[PDB]
């Protein structure tokens, strides 16, 4: 997985 | 014990993923509650580019405090245990979500910092970057000695991309691993939380060490409750004996 630092 | 101990002892390429829960016993809050200084914000409401653009002094004050607390903290039994596992040659690479330097301070050598480090300060404009021994005093806003632009903590904020090379390196490590110890993480924060899945998808084992159940727990081969330091301390004592 990738994308911006974030909460699920 | 025995099946768990054997899994770790006989591993060919064990790695680890750690989160804020391994540093609580050093006096560093997990920042799953509030900001810890004012206790008026969720930590994610300060650790983001929007907050920093609105009020960089407020965000810097918070980070200066965070830095001082970490720099004055000592590694605990969990950090020591992970260092010992590397020393013994079992642990090949330690991936951490933590921005503290307590793994390094305990003697961990091969650490990947997914979310950067409170030891690093960098320019918002030019490529200037350096490490600090102690926290800056805020105000004034720290400015770059090279170009005069605003400096910032060398951490990854919520909403920012992880450095591609850092995330890629972590991916390659879990792509090699047959066993992963996942310790002190709530398994909510992405893309970090997806790393243990890679080990499982490729036929490896997940050993979760966390005081509470998480979204990872359903696929964890083992999931150990209790205090991170105590569990890791006991675990490495048994692993050391098993390999002696
Ligand atoms: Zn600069």
């Amino acid at each position: 997985k990738g994308g911006a630092k974030r909460h699920r | 014990d025995e099946k768990l101990l054997k899994t770790i002892a006989e591993s060919k390429y064990l790695v680890a993923l750690t989160g804020a829960g391994v540093s609580a016993e050093s006096g560093i809050p997990t920042f799953r509650g509030k900001d810890g200084l004012w206790n008026r914000y969720r930590p994610e409401e300060l650790a983001n580019p929007q907050a920093f653009a609105k009020d960089p002094e407020k965000v810097w004050k918070w980070y200066a405090w965070r830095m001082e607390k970490v720099f004055n903290a000592q590694p605990n039994k969990a950090h020591q245990a992970f260092a010992e596992l590397e020393r013994l040659g079992v642990l090949k690479c330690l991936i951490t979500q933590n921005v503290d330097d307590l793994h390094e301070r305990a003697g961990s050598r091969n650490v990947i910092h997914l979310h950067g480090s409170l030891r690093v300060v960098r320019c918002t404009s030019c490529n200037n970057s350096f490490e600090v021994e102690s926290a800056p005093k805020i105000p004034p806003l720290p400015k770059c000695d090279k170009c005069g632009s605003l400096l910032r903590p060398g951490v990854v904020w919520f909403g920012e991309m992880l450095p591609p090379d850092v995330l890629d390196r972590a991916m390659r490590e879990v792509e090699r691993a047959d066993v992963i110890i996942v310790a002190g993480t709530s398994a909510v924060v992405q893309p970090a939380a997806s790393l243990p899945l890679i080990v499982k998808q490729r036929g490896g084992a997940i050993i979760e060490i966390n005081p509470d159940e998480t979204p990872l727990t359903p696929i964890a081969d083992y999931s150990l409750r209790g205090k991170a330091g105590e569990v890791m301390d006991e675990l490495v004592r048994h692993v050391r004996k098993a390999l002696s």
